[PDB]
RNA sequence: AGGACCGAACCGACUAAUGUUGAAAAAUUAGCGGAUGACUUGUGGCUGGGGGUGAAAGGCCAAUCAAACCGGGAGAUAGCU
RNA sequence: CACAGGUGGUCAGGUAGAGAAUACCAAGGCGCUUGAGAGAACUCGGGUGAAGGAACUAGGCAAAAUGGUGCCGUAACUUC
RNA sequence: AAUUCCUUGUCGGGUAAGUUCCGACCUGCACGAAUGGCGUAAUGAUGGCCAGGCUGUCUCCACCCGAGACUCAGUGAAAUU
RNA sequence: GAUGUCGGCUCAUCACAUCCUGGGGCUGAAGUAGGUCCCAAGGGUAUGGCUGUUCGCCAUUUAAAGUGGUACGCGAGCUGGGUUUAGAACGUCGUGAGACAGUUCGGUCCCUAUCUGCCGUGGGCGCUGGAGAACUGAGGGGGGCUGCUCCUAGUACGAGAGGACCGGAGUGGACGCAUCACUGGUGUUCGGGUUGUCAUGCCAAUGGCACUGCCCGGUAGCUAAAUGCGGAAGAGAUAAGUGCUGAAAGCAUCUAAGCACGAAACUUGCCCCGAGAUGAGUUCUCCCUGACCCUUUAAGGGUCCUGAAGGAACGUUGAAGACGACGACGUUGAUAGGCCGGGUGUGUAAGCGCAGCGAUGCGUUGAGCUAACCGGUACUAAUGAACCGUGAGGCUUAACCUU
């Protein structure tokens, strides 16, 4: 139930050397707009592959 | 001998003149095209590479497409190998119907059984069930012991437990073949096969015999 | 104390 | 009429499951017993530690009871760890 | 502890109901101070189940079952 | 026998089969008459036993509805060493 | 300054002094059926009544209901009936407090897994240019049970009664794998009936809540009780055992030379995993054919140009799935939803008309509605890109090109 020894620091990091997150391999540029943003994700002022969809 | 590939399409019913009723599994074997033969001389065994049905141009990949160029076929949905029996001579691009069966009488069917996940004990090994009642605390469907005591002081290697179960190869032997159908490419075998409707089936002939 | 722990 | 009957409030706590570093230092859920009486409850009062109270279990006396708690004798004594 | 506990009195709507039970509502007050997905084992709380029906188990534990009103009818025994 | 060691006493009942139960027998290890003996209607969340009904208790588990478990974001413990 | 105990449950694993099945010698072995010993551990090896029981007795099965080791296996897996706290009685002992290995009724079983181990599933790097596939099989697991009936044959055997070996066929029990066509379960996402109440202004018609309110059916999926299949045959080398030829030892002798048989054990045959098999294997196919500078001049570093095969990511998703992973598809498109048609299920909607005082009935009408299913359909979403991955791939030696 519990541990018998303590674990080290080395031990610690081995279990963390998955723990690393992964960033955005790139970010696609709307055509009309000209902005980046998530791919198949709307941009910031409403845009999506140049069609201004609301932006309300 | 050599088998061929096909398609898991359903189970239906054959009714008899005798009033009895043979449950069968419908397989689709289209023409089986020969993409590569292997010899002694080269590949140390006897073989030959067979493909089936039909993939889209544009999922091809080069290395893929230069392989049926090179046997100037068209390319198929797979590639699978049949050993050869000592017996029997085949060519690059020569095409095998589902004709090879008429006149086998049994055939060994494999496929891909049905994927469950992740499965307790109780399903994937028929342990049984504890009590229900008389006290029971958090222990219905539990495995149990797993061991015996300090002079083991181990886990002995191939302890049923539970995990993965299913979606793997299966093989079903002594199959009666109950009707070939060249015209429609379909082969009938008495009784239920692995894997589910539209999978791929591997149909030998019977091996026991 | 009452037989089994800790009954 | 009834320490009468069935049954809510109210007062109890027989069984099971859950919980057991709990929501809770004893509870929750589903059942269960009494329910005009030797009943239950608010407020205030009285009984003080070898003493109290006890339809009596060594029960209870501020989450502590085969002798409460706090301070003192006190740095008790410990041929034992 | 912003804790499923404890805490005396007063007020007592509608339909059904014997009822302050229970169900659904009024006046009124709340959705309980992490959410979003997924739809494995296993645990918890529930629903249903072929054929059998206590073979379960220390033990019918648990669960299932009975359940209301009117009329008819009602044994041994008894301190009547 | 809430008492009987030998003991699952012997016989009968109940069961296809009964160390329990019920009725007798009396060899009462070690009952016995107000620390009462033997009966006793009613009563009992009391002990033992047998039936009908009932069922996932079981043969033997299957499916389904929810809360966790699993993944993402925020916050962020514990025993042990 | 704690190593949890009898029995049960769950899950086992090994030994062989073998219970069954298999192979043999002897027999006071006619046959059937037995006795005893040898070889053999592949698999298999009861349910109930009573009792806390293990055990035992009993009932009824089975080819058999083996004996032991594993902390008298297994409570950080369950149970708590027994034993062994505090309550209370009986018998008994004691003046008494109390006591008994006498009985009797009652009586809290905690722990979120760090490590090893085990069952599953991924990431990284490696395998020497990179990449997509198909394989070889070193090695490792799984599986290995058996009854009954019929034929041979009422033959062999036997005075009769009784009754075979060998061989062949059929059909079962238990167990295992797969599957959902059939028979069924489930189906709180489908339809309908119905009680109470509230609401939609009201009627009519619907909806909320009451365990899905209570119920009757039921699609897909999942699933067993449902229906298919499996254990093998064969081969190699043997065990106990039986032999042939044959000396040592003129004979005899299964053995010393040589040679032939011989079992569910062994090695294969069957099924699955499998090149991290660092001993990192094999086969097929595909991709890259720039220009310079520096210097401690080498498997060196840097700049510019170039970015392939392919991969990944993202999106729509799956009879794949805990998450990763795996499979399908992304407009040159049926991947998902919607839509169209069909099927299936429920069982004659609503509205209107007619009959009746009315509850209701009847016609329109097998109507309306209909999830996951089938066949179709670009209506919606799956965007052009970007990102990763490069630019011919070391040394030595040999044979070849230039046998």
């Amino acid at each position: 139930a519990v541990q018998q020894n303590k674990p080290t620091r080395s031990k610690r990091g081995m279990r963390r050397s998955h723990d690393a997150l992964t960033a955005v391999t790139s970010l696609s540029v709307d055509k009309t707009s000209g902005e980046k943003h998530l791919r198949h994700h709307i941009t910031a002022d409403g845009y999506y592959r140049g069609r201004k969809v609301i932006a309300k | 001998m050599i088998g061929l590939v096909g398609k898991k399409v359903g189970m239906t019913r054959i009714f008899t003149e005798d009033g009895v009723s043979i449950p069968v599994t419908v397989i689709e074997v289209e023409a089986n095209r020969v993409t590569q033969v292997k010899d002694l001389a080269n590949d140390g065994y006897r073989a030959i590479q067979v493909t089936t049905g039909a993939k889209k141009a544009n999922r091809v990949t080069k290395p893929e497409a230069g392989h049926f160029a090179k046997a100037g076929v068209e390319a198929g949905r797979g590639l699978w190998e049949f050993r050869l029996a000592e017996g029997e001579e085949f060519t690059v691009g020569q095409s095998i119907s589902v004709e090879l069966f008429a006149d086998v009488k049994k055939v060994d069917v494999t496929g891909t059984s049905k994927g469950k996940g992740f499965a307790g004990t109780v399903k994937r090994w028929n342990f049984r069930t504890q009590d229900a009642t008389h006290g029971n605390s958090l222990s219905h469907r539990v495995p149990g012991s797993i061991g015996q005591n300090q002079t083991p002081g181990k886990v002995f290697k191939g302890k049923k437990m539970a995990g993965q179960m299913g979606n793997e190869r299966v093989t079903v032997q002594s199959l009666d073949v109950v009707r070939v159908d060249a015209e429609r490419n379909l082969l009938l075998v008495k009784g239920a096969v692995p894997g589910a409707t539209g999978s791929d089936l591997i149909v030998k002939p019977a091996v026991k015999a | 104390x009452t037989x089994p722990f800790x009954x």
